[PDB]
């Protein structure tokens, strides 16, 4: 009796990881007097986030 | 119409009264029978034919 | 009673959107009778084909 198959809803794989094509960013702040301007921040958190 | 209408699965998602053997408030004066697991209506649909 | 599972055929994912590893390729014409040489397109076919 080929009724078919109920898959409606996609069924998705997943990286062990929750996520591994990441990539390295450096946290920045706003600068002071410049409207647009930005500084690094590496005082505070490393500067290799991914 | 009944088949272009988009319904968002967060409403019946697999996380609903869970342990309750509940029936949503919705579907309590919705007909069941009109309901494509219908027995008696896949075997005359199968009966005269796909 | 481990009267053991049916997995016969393989059963496969895969990538969203289907195919992930491809190359960027060009389009490239016969050379006109130079002994089947070749010769790149530039007839409104992008020169990026993945």
């Amino acid at each position: 009796e080929n009724h078919g198959t109920e898959d409606e809803l996609p069924n998705y794989c997943f990286p062990l990881g929750g996520v591994i094509n990441t990539e390295t960013l450096t946290k920045v702040k706003p600068k002071t007097g410049q409207e647009n301007g930005w500084e690094k921040d590496a005082t505070e958190f490393s500067d290799k986030n991914e | 119409y009944m088949n272009k209408r988009v319904v968002a699965p967060g409403l019946v998602d697999c996380y609903i009264n869970l342990g309750a053997r509940w029936s949503l408030d919705y579907m309590d004066n919705v007909n069941p029978f009109n309901h494509h697991r219908n027995a008696g209506l896949r075997y005359r649909s199968m009966l005269l034919g796909n």
